């Protein structure tokens, strides 16, 4: 369940009291009576206002987050905490625009554990205006992926292995190293 | 997925914390502070955030997938030498029966074609690597001689006479002979039949006849591959329907008796030509264009059949009519192409738009007709189903009974016909093509994009193979078809093997999205059989045949290939099983007391091999299981 | 496509009078009104359909879409006074010159960038010069009295009048006096092109003629020019000063020089005007909005352009006890305590909302950013406008100069502006979505690699893209040929050199291909 | 030394046969032109290209 039930305390922007008709705001029992049926209606209203914001990753509730990841392919399995699926829902749709590039793959992995990586791969772009001249790029290839961790706890090195194997191109052979 | 959780019940009743009222039932005032139209209010607001994903899935630009068609290969046979033009015209819908409950399916003769009433010309005879040197030609009515030689060489081939050759018919010979001395079984004689065209030679497929071949009397009904073209010799003009000859072929039954040649006749009983599940609708225009760019137009016929050239519209260009291609998105347009997009799943065709740019400027994608010019579709297709595909050909109402013709039959069950995909279908497709976005790359899209390329596999992993000499490592596919439990209880075997087309049809879609340069493979996993024998004792106040029953069948189910394992789907593909996870099987099944032991081995799918005893099984990574008949010893005092 | 209905007409509530509770046998016109006047139902229902345009913006932001930004027009202001007397910052920064205004619309308002200051130039040194006769340390040609001859009577390239400016101030429009002696066959001033210079720091700067009697000094004329930047002459004599050079082009067909031309008498500098760039801009002061309901979520309009970017431009007073606080812009409302005062601002429209709220899947609530109490009142200390096409003001049409602070003058502008363009509208970007989303960006297929280099080389003939085979190392890299284009001569030959490609071409393809790259394939080009 | 000769022998012998066809033969696709003389050299600019 949510348990989103009613909001003691909040009002409303479509008050009953002030629909009613004239000489019939004289009264006090009426006005104070009335008034009251506000207080079960009064959420509705400010969920029908301010209805953006209950898109947005970066604000909406934890719920809606990772409703929000399944939306766009967020890849949102196995993180228990709110602030990391903040930042994955709403970088994810850029993610993909490039997933697979070099940048890509740099990302991702900064993503999910904060800092930038060092990778060296065979890879690399040239241009000779020699006719059918060669084109450099190590024969052999070779994916390596280096974390500059601060507190390498031994099950990083899992998680890096495991992230990385969905961010290579079914390509290349990879290896992990993390500090 | 929710915005509020309240319910009718749901009254708050806080009057008193303003006023002091204070009847918890009254006759009246209680009846004011129930307000049903909350309810009404608020379960239409849980719904909200559902509307609001179709609101911008539209915005992304993703749309449903237009239904397939249907197609089938049908012939019109007529049991006649006659009938020198097209028999059925184009349409002549067919269907199964029409029961009530279930509506029979309806198709169209697609094509047509003409054949020729080809005579029987010249005969001869010859054997591998000997021309025919015979009499060529006096054995249209008489000069007999041995067919074959009598002997089986290597390539004995037989030259035949028909003049006005047909390129595209059933074909069917007068072969007349005298048989008597050694009978041949018809089943499979060792002989390829072979005919001429532009390129070379092609397998004749052959039908029905009541004589298995220079065994009795009769004709043989060859099937002309498309292609074939006229050839001379002599004094006729008789295309080629060479008749290669095996060997014994490891003990098919052969003649050294083979008959001679009586006569010669020329039938040339029907033609080939394919038929859909769709119907067509010609010329119909859209209106006319307008000079402004990113117009919509409309149709009359809901569900568009997908297909290369899905509408072909044309414009009124000076020259009779310009045709316009078809993309599925417009960013790959040019300012000077001609390309335009179609909802099929609602008949929408819209043009190519105009982008302002940052400068200010405009960017037009694609071009637009020019103002004042007829827009005109060629033809669309309309159809297709699930229901669409026939068994076995079988369709009733397979025209027994026809005043012109003696018959029309498909005998191969049609293929195709994908349904159009529900919207709740489209809502789990959105993610795949915003984060794929075509063009399979990373290890995951194969596993996504093979299922777009055929959902009707049961199901699909992809994982990296042995490692290529250069330091690279081709991609390597595993499928596993829907299986049926064919024989008496686990799985027959032969059909988790593709039948050439799974592997054809989507390694094809995946090759052209596949990254230039590297190798592409897919098959079938490994599988090593386990026989699950064992020893329980059973209860003394149970029955040890129904946990006879019981025990080799609820043992199979935790080793089955499709559902097995805890969790009821297919296995993990890499998981190895034990006696131990076994033992939790094993111990639950009703009418148990004690279990003694159990024994463990390989085997394959083939012949036997019942495989050392183990406990343990190293399943490798891209296999699965493969459980067996199993049985186990269950002495006990039963009742 | 199929989007389900959400509608239940006013009328179909009020059915709820369900007269099975006992003595409530009424009609219309009792107090009974509450079954009624909860009609905001009807209300309630037909928002929820609704889907506007607000949550079609964050749909952009959810996919990676920036909506695309408004800018401005920036013209050529240029001042003019009639009283070169001294120097001191006449024009403090933001000035603002505005257009006349007509019957038709408000006017267009705009707002000088730098700040302009007036100088009281005088002359330096006044030299003989000719072709191939330099300086050589001359200073009194004209100081005293008598003549300096101009360019020996014979102007040809190379020549240059040489007079001297004490201040050449940066952004001053300079006067010269030219009295010369009329002398042999008179001709029209626009006859000889003769360029004037002014030999900057970095070299001789070009200069624009605005009067008549200049050059072609037939009468003693009066040439004004704008100063072109900071400059100074080249000294050797006793003049720090600036330098104008009154240098003479090839003899054109139509256009040609005559021998003998006026010589100097008298002569005096001193500039009339300076000229400065401008943004178009302007500053609102004190447009108040209403009064605060006091709950999230509220948005407030502002009635004019999109607040042009830069600081903070729009200052929310609100009433309070103490006075009027005071609320900052802040980016999108990333975190935000309920004890912070912050605010979110639309650059390309007046939309300024508030904190929203939200009801979050437990009890309570979570505001973000706090709200105003009931009955505040909310206004606008500081705004700044100026963005969008209604800046694209036609040649020399600003006249009139707000505030009139200095000793002001005539303002016009010389030159047309330069054009700014308006912001991308929901329904504008709501067509860009489909397109703008899936365009490749991946280079997967052989496909893309010839038609991402011509993507980024639309200049180029032909291009292909062909792997390299087995055998080669590079790691099954690619190969990438590239054709220039070129006219192959009236004469059917073609020369080699011109199939080369340049190599900046090759640059700028390659540094596109190398961040849209897959996996590490190199990709080297070149011709074939 | 990587073709079919099946093929190519198919089509060496019609490829050289349609430029001395009676109604539209030669180099222009059309009748001959009623004079012209037949050599190897105009023959081996068929053969070649084949």
């Amino acid at each position: 369940a949510s348990q989103r039930g009613s909001v003691d305390g909040l009002g409303s922007s479509l008050p009953i009291a002030s629909m009613l008709p004239a000489v019939f705001a004289d009264d006090d029992l009426a006005l104070r009576f009335v008034a009251g049926l506000d207080d079960v209606l009064a959420p509705i209203l400010n969920v029908l206002d301010c209805l953006d914001t209950y898109f947005d990753p970066a604000l909406t509730p934890a719920d809606f987050a990772q409703w929000l990841g399944t939306w766009v392919g967020a890849e949102t399995d196995g993180t228990e905490a709110e602030p990391m699926l903040r930042a994955a829902v709403a970088a994810a749709a850029r993610l993909h625009r490039v997933r697979g590039t070099l940048q890509g793959l740099s990302e991702t992995v900064r993503l999910a554990f904060g800092v930038a990586p060092e990778i060296t791969e065979s890879g690399g772009a040239t241009w000779n205006a020699r006719p059918l001249g060669p084109f450099p790029g190590r024969p052999r290839p070779q994916l390596h992926v280096a974390l500059r961790l601060p507190e390498p706890r031994p099950v990083d090195v899992h998680r890096l292995d495991a992230l990385v194997a969905a961010a290579r191109p079914a390509h290349m052979p990879y290896t992990v190293e993390v500090t | 997925q929710q915005f509020v959780d309240d319910a009718k019940r749901y009254i708050q009743q806080r009057a008193p914390e303003w006023t002091d009222h204070n009847v918890s039932d009254p006759g009246v005032t209680l009846v004011e502070t129930v307000a049903h139209m909350a309810d009404q209010i608020v379960y239409r607001l849980n719904r909200v955030p559902d509307k609001n994903h179709l609101a911008f899935l539209d915005l992304v630009g993703i749309t449903l997938f237009p239904p397939s068609a249907a197609r089938t290969d049908v012939t019109f046979w007529l049991s006649a030498p006659q009938e020198d033009a097209i028999l059925v015209p184009v349409g002549t819908e067919v269907a199964t029966l029409r029961t009530e409950r279930d509506e029979a399916v309806v198709f169209a003769t697609e094509q047509d074609l003409r054949i020729v009433p080809c005579t029987m010309g010249r005969l001869v005879t010859q054997v591998s690597g000997e021309a025919v040197s015979d009499r060529t030609t006096d054995l249209a009515e008489s000069k007999d001689v041995l067919c074959f030689a009598e002997a089986p060489n290597p390539g004995d081939c037989m030259l035949i006479g028909l003049s006005a050759a047909v390129p595209d018919c059933a074909l069917a010979l007068e072969l007349d002979s005298r048989v008597d001395g050694v009978g041949v079984d018809p089943r499979q004689p060792p002989l390829v039949w072979e005919a001429w065209t532009e390129d070379g030679w092609q397998s004749c497929e052959v039908d029905r006849d009541g004589t298995g071949g220079l065994n009795r009397p009769g004709d043989v009904v060859l099937h002309i591959p498309g292609g074939h073209v006229l050839s001379r010799n002599g004094g006729h003009e008789a295309g080629w329907i060479r008749c290669r000859v095996t060997e014994p072929l490891s003990g098919q039954p052969f003649y050294t008796t083979s008959p001679t040649i009586r006569s010669a006749e020329a039938y040339t009983i029907g033609g080939t030509t394919g038929s859909i599940h769709a119907e067509t609708v010609l010329d119909e225009p859209l209106g006319e264009s307008t000079g402004l760019p990113g117009q919509r137009l409309r149709l009359e016929h809901a569900p568009v059949v997908a297909g290369e050239p899905s509408v072909l519209l044309q414009t009124a260009a000076d020259d009779g009519w310009q045709d316009w291609q078809v993309v599925p998105h417009f960013s790959g347009s040019h300012p000077d192409d001609h390309h335009i997009t179609v909802d099929a799943t609602t008949g929408e065709i819209a043009f190519g738009p105009a982008v302002r740019e940052a400068d200010g400027t405009l960017r037009q994608y694609g071009a637009v007709p020019p103002k004042g010019a007829v827009i005109r579709a060629r033809r669309y297709r309309t159809g297709g189903g699930r229901a669409g595909n026939v068994a076995r050909g079988a369709v009733q109402v397979l025209r027994t009974s026809i005043p012109y013709v003696s018959e029309v039959v498909n005998r191969e069950a049609a293929l195709g016909g994908v349904d159009g995909e529900t919207i709740e279908e489209a809502k789990l497709r959105a993610p795949i093509t915003l984060r794929a976005q075509e063009r399979a790359v990373t290890l995951r899209d194969y596993e996504e994009l093979a299922r777009r390329a055929a959902p009707e596999t049961a199901r699909i992993t992809c994982l990296e193979g042995a490692e290529n000499e250069y330091g690279a490592h081709a991609v390597r596919v595993l499928v596993v078809p829907q299986a049926v439990p064919d024989p008496g209880g686990r799985l027959r075997f032969e059909q988790l093997v593709p039948g050439d087309a799974l592997l054809n049809r989507i390694t094809r879609h995946l090759d052209e999205r596949r990254l230039i340069g590297t190798r592409l493979a897919v098959g079938p996993p490994y599988y090593q059989g386990v026989t699950v024998v064992a020893t329980v004792h059973a209860f003394r106040d149970v029955d040890a045949d129904r946990v006879r029953r019981q025990t080799h069948d609820a043992l199979y189910r935790h080793l089955d290939p499709l559902t097995g394992g805890s969790d009821g789907k297919g296995w993990p593909f890499g998981r190895p099983v034990q006696t131990g996870e076994l033992f939790a099987v094993l111990q639950r099944v009703p009418g148990v007391e004690l279990v003694d032991e159990v024994v463990l081995h390989p085997a394959d799918p083939l012949t036997g091999k019942r495989g050392d005893p183990t406990n343990r099984i190293d399943l490798d990574a891209p296999a699965l299981v493969f459980s067996y008949d199993h049985r186990v010893r269950v002495i006990g005092d039963s009742a």
